């Protein structure tokens, strides 16, 4: 009713992409009441930016994009001039903003505090004036600047190790000279907007064990099935993925007349169902002289019980969903639960039964009267010991005999000193037993916290008890960091399509995170944009969105931006492959720069932030740069202009390349794995280099690659004049003089980086145009279309590479410096077993997503095959040899 | 307005900074504080025109000899300085020359040498055996002193006008 609620009501619409007036007009209690008590969580994160104001604002606005840990790996500290670094400090002229600069020599446990002290130190020697310059200067002067990237939109405003930014690790890394610009406090905290939050207008009896009979459930009729033989429908009662009992269908009746009136009893008592027990069915069909075939045509899951705890009962009607791309059986239990907003599809009425008085699920006051009954009812070695160890060590996905489920139940309460072995622990239990649940219950009551890392696999849909994963999100809101959150934020979202309720935990954990970490609220944001179009998330994470930009303060403008600039890149792609796409290139080139040259598309592309990057500044669209690729879908290469003052000193052209038609989150989970074998490379001593570089799907087949500079394709390197030794001789010609060795160097450490990982990922054959060099010798690959399985070595290294790592020698199979290449190809297979188990679980927590090549666990179970997790350390490494050997025709 | 990229280049300790904090501030410094790298402007009317200064002091010490092919690479003048008290500044300015020549490959390259720490009375170097050097380099040569203003002004100023012959 507020004038201003009717402005943001308007402004939230435009970035999700729907009316918040369709959010009113939903009649779900569970909608409406989310609606209200998710609100508390953006109060005390509003409260947080302004607890320290402006610093406090100032953090969330730009927060320090810094490292994991303040320690730096031997091989980091040893490029170090004496444990120093070298940066340059420039500052602006305030008349005509020209730069001049300083050049300081400072330890890299420098905190920003104390850079800005030694350029002051440095200032007022030169000044003849001086008194006690310290007396006043160097503590007045002090507080009252910042360092600034020159660049880009990063500020250094919290007292970390220099070191310890990820822009200055780099330039440790890369060996280049950071540059970094002094502006003052003032200055910042002039530009900082106004939090102007208020709360929207629409803020203002049995128990289920004393019930004793057999779970039954009716199935009435089906409405708006479509003709083209007989069908039925195969109901099942899961906890997660876990069927409770067997599977039961009705008897078959023809499509003409859908009616069945029949009750499906089941093996399972009411007292025994979970909190989280699910019933999931689906609607098949059977098709003289050939084998019948069943095919499901629609599926829909349901709550036993509701968000109020309550056991649902009486007639009830939903309407289904269509059958997923190539499902493997005749239900969908890891579906979405809830009915099809689409009318039009078909509608089963259903009926369950109804007791006398309304049914609830007991509280935890019963739940824990009744395991001391049962561990009271049943009233220390150590050679067990050592094979409970042995079981936490195994790998999520590892076959846990049913002699081990019943040694790890015995001994639950001897598990509480091994907290890492809980996850087996869980999935040795019973969860058609009130009588174990019950028992699990107190144990996880008082379980031991673990590490983030391990949490995160209690978040999959193996783990679908909320005391389950009310444990996991406690072990997130104590150890997980802002910088692991956004390392593995894709997989945290992910998880959400978990929870059966709206309102969870783990949102709540992910919500106050964005509202408080804007870097981490704007891709919390694009992740979330990104499935709106799907029907069966569009629900969850619209109500999300609404929240989020409800609560977000000004950033919601800047979003704003973002997503009219990608609407006009939709709108233009489209119809550029709906009218030119089969037309030449030339003249797709001259509808393109008709349509860019437009009044309402030139401003609507200016001036907004960049989604790969949003400390990148978007200027003006270079009309003369932009075109359109090579490639299939009609790529087009965008070129911007960076609007930093100092620009220059970083990248004076930003260059992206929007996609319009491929599915581009393969390439995301791809590179995110990438990246992180990197950091544990890294972390141990291997300076392996990868390049993970930017992507992200921004809707559906829709998204933004990041462009990388002074970069070309082994193709076009062969073709600038098919021979062998045209490779090396460019690298030569690039790198001449002292600084070859080098080239060398990295060119065969980030070959290896690249073999290995492609060998355990499986990633699709690469070919003489995926694979890229730069100019300084780094080796890289692109197009990650494919993973998984469809024994394969991908990137079967030629003659060509060959050649190089060995600095051209006559036989490149035989040489010292392949012995150092292999030798690193075995440190770095080894590295990533080691830290197996974290990998397995981002593919787990990646099932719910409707990605193509993961769909059962089986499509994981394939880098237990290239990681030989069922064999011992010294067997996987001879395993590793069918890539030296079988794929390359001779090695190891 | 026309701006011009010089760079003062020299040994360690020739007095080059001082030379510049001269020019802009006035201010003479007597605390040695070794330079990695900094750059200074200001404007100033030079033979009836008005133009900007872009100087970038450098560093007299061999331990960052390394950034010198970059500095020599964007320069327009050069200014290089020498110590009269300091032989040695007076024998490897040859190996100054030789890389911006090599840098730039044209062998005439608007550069001045500049006879630094003048007004110290003890003095070293011969006044008359750098002319013969500048005559051979083909290049003026200047007499300054930082610490009393003496020809730091047209030593700077001459450099200015050498970029000027050179087009
Ligand atoms: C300590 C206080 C705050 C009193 O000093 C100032 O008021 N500083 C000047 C204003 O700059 C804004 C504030 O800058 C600073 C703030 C804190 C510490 C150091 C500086 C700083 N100062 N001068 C730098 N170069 C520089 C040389 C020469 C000239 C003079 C010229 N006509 O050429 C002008 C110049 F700018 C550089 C280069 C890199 S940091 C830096
Ligand atoms: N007597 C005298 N001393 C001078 C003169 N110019 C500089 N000095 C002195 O020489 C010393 C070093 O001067 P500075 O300008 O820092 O030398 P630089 O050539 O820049 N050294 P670097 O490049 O290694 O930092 C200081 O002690 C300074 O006072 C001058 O004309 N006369
Ligand atoms: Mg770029
Ligand atoms: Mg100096």
């Amino acid at each position: 009713g507020n004038r201003e609620e009717k402005i943001l009501n308007r402004e939230i619409g435009f970035a999700i992409g729907m009316p918040v007036c369709e959010f009113d007009m939903v009649k779900d209690p569970e909608v409406q009441d989310f609606r209200r008590n998710i609100l508390n969580v953006c109060k005390e994160a509003v409260d947080l930016r302004d607890l320290n104001s402006p610093h406090s604002r100032a953090m969330y606005v730009y927060p320090p994009n810094v490292e994991s840990s303040p320690e730096l790996p031997k091989h980091i500290y040893n490029k170090l001039d004496k444990g120093q670094i070298i940066v340059v400090i420039w500052v602006i002229v305030s008349p005509n903003n020209d730069k001049q600069k300083y050049t300081l020599k400072i330890n890299h446990d420098c905190v920003p505090e104390q850079v800005i002290a030694e350029a002051i130190r440095k200032k007022t020697r030169s000044m003849l004036l001086s008194s006690e310059q310290l007396k006043l200067c160097v503590l007045e002067y002090q507080g009252k600047y910042i360092l600034k990237v020159c660049g880009c939109d990063e500020y250094f405003l919290e007292k970390y190790p220099l070191s310890q930014y990820k822009y200055i690790r780099s330039c440790i890394m890369l060996g280049r000279m950071p540059n970094l610009m002094l502006m003052a406090k003032e200055s910042l905290y002039s530009q900082l907007p106004m939090d102007c939050f208020t709360m929207p207008s629409y803020s203002r009896t049995k128990s289920l064990w004393v019930i004793n009979s057999a779970l039954r459930i009716k199935i009435l009729c089906a409405t708006y099935v479509n003709v083209n033989d007989k069908i039925y429908v195969r109901t099942g009662i899961y906890h997660g993925g876990e069927p409770l009992c067997d599977n039961v269908n009705t008897q078959r009746v023809p499509c003409s007349n859908p009616r069945w009136n029949e009750w499906l009893n089941y093996d399972i008592y009411i007292p025994d169902l979970p909190r989280a027990a699910r019933l999931c069915l689906s609607i098949c069909s059977v098709k003289k002289g050939a084998k019948e075939e069943h095919c499901p045509l629609a599926w829909g899951n349901i709550n036993l019980f509701d968000y109020t705890d309550t056991l649902v009962s009486g007639k009830m009607a939903l309407n289904l969903w269509p059958v997923p791309h190539g499902l493997e059986d005749l239900l969908n239990p890891i579906g979405v639960t809830g009915s099809n907003p689409n009318k039009e599809t078909p509608c089963l009425e259903l009926e369950f039964d109804w007791f006398s008085s309304v049914v609830k699920f007991p509280d935890m006051s019963v739940i824990e009267e009744h395991a001391n009954w049962s561990v009271s009812r049943e009233a220390l070695r150590e050679n067990d010991k050592e094979q409970l160890k042995a079981i936490s060590t195994r790998d999520p996905l590892s076959e846990i005999t049913e002699q081990e489920k019943d040694f790890l139940w015995s001994h639950r309460h001897y598990c509480v000193t091994i907290p890492e072995i809980l996850p087996k622990l869980l999935l040795s239990v019973k969860w058609n037993s009130r009588d174990e649940v019950a028992q699990m219950y107190c144990l996880v009551k008082d379980w031991p916290p673990i590490k983030p890392e391990q949490a995160m696999e209690l978040l999959d849909c193996n783990y679908p008890d909320p005391m389950v994963r009310g444990f996991a999100v406690r072990c997130l809101e104590k150890y997980l960091t802002d910088d692991k959150l956004s390392q593995y934020l894709i997989q945290l979202v992910q998880v959400l399509k978990y929870e059966q309720y709206l309102d969870n935990l783990l949102v709540r954990f992910l919500l106050k995170k964005a509202l408080t970490n804007q870097r981490i609220g704007h891709f919390f944001f694009w992740h979330l944009k990104s499935e709106m179009h799907n029907k069966t998330v569009s629900q969850r994470f619209g109500l999300l969105l609404e929240s989020y930009c409800r609560a977000c303060g000004m950033y919601l403008k800047h979003l704003n931006r973002q997503v009219e600039a990608m609407e006009k890149l939709i709108n233009l792609t489209d119809i550029l492959k709906q009218e030119k796409k089969d037309e030449t290139q030339k003249v797709q080139m001259k509808f393109l720069v008709e349509q860019m040259r437009r009044p309402d598309f030139m401003d609507a592309l200016q001036g907004f932030l960049s989604p790969l990057n949003p400390a990148h500044q978007l200027g003006n669209l270079r009309l003369e740069e932009c075109r359109i690729m090579s490639s299939a879908k009609r790529p087009l290469w965008l070129n911007w202009e960076n609007p930093d003052i100092m620009s220059e000193l970083l990248f004076q052209n930003n260059e992206i390349i929007f996609k319009n038609g491929d599915d581009l989150r393969q390439d995301m989970l791809t590179l995110q794995i990438i990246r992180i074998m990197e950091n544990i490379w890294q972390n141990q001593g291997l300076d392996l280099r990868m390049l993970p570089y930017g992507c992200l799907s921004i809707g559906d087949c829709v998204g933004l690659i990041e462009v990388v500079r002074n970069s070309h394709t082994i193709m076009q390197i062969q073709c600038k004049g098919f021979n062998s030794h045209t490779l090396h001789q460019w690298l030569k010609d690039k790198n001449k003089g002292e600084i070859y060795d080098a080239a060398i160097d990295l060119f065969t450490r980030s070959c290896a980086g690249y073999c290995v990982a492609t060998f355990i990922l499986g990633i699709g054959d690469r070919h003489n145009s995926n694979i890229m060099v730069k100019d300084d010798g780094q080796l890289f690959h692109i197009d990650f279309g494919h993973f998984l399985d469809h024994e394969r070595v991908p990137f079967v290294l030629t003659q060509d590479f060959l050649i190089v790592i060995s600095k051209g020698a006559q036989e490149c199979t035989k040489t010292r410096e392949f012995e150092r290449f292999q030798e690193m190809c075995y440190k770095a297979y080894l590295a990533i077993r080691q830290h197996a188990n974290l990998f397995i679980n981002l593919f787990s927590m990646m099932l719910g997503s409707g990605m193509p090549e993961l769909q059962s666990f089986d499509d994981i179970a394939y880098i237990r095959k290239t990681l030989a997790l069922d064999k011992t350390e010294q067997e996987a490494l001879e395993y590793f040899m069918k890539q030296m050997n079988d794929a390359h025709h001779g090695g190891w | 307005m026309t701006e011009y990229k010089l760079v003062v280049v020299g040994a360690g300790g020739v007095g080059k900074s001082a030379l510049t904090i001269q020019l802009i501030q006035n201010h003479f410094v007597d605390e040695y504080d070794p330079t990695i790298e900094d750059s200074y402007r200001k404007q100033v009317v030079i033979d009836g025109e008005t133009c900007l200064l872009d100087i970038l002091d450098t560093a007299g010490q061999e331990e960052y000899s390394a950034m010198r092919d970059q500095y020599m690479r964007t320069g327009e003048g050069f200014l290089c300085v020498f110590a009269i008290n300091n032989t040695k500044s007076f024998e490897d300015i040859h190996h100054y020359r030789e890389q911006i020549k090599r840098v730039k490959d044209s062998e005439d390259v608007p550069m001045v040498l500049v006879g630094n720490k003048c007004d110290l009375p003890s003095r070293t170097v011969d006044t008359k055996q750098a002319q013969d050097l500048a005559r051979s380099y083909g290049i003026p040569f200047i007499e300054t002193s930082a610490k009393t203003r003496q020809g730091v002004d047209d030593a700077f100023y001459t450099l200015v006008r050498e970029i000027r012959k050179h087009k």
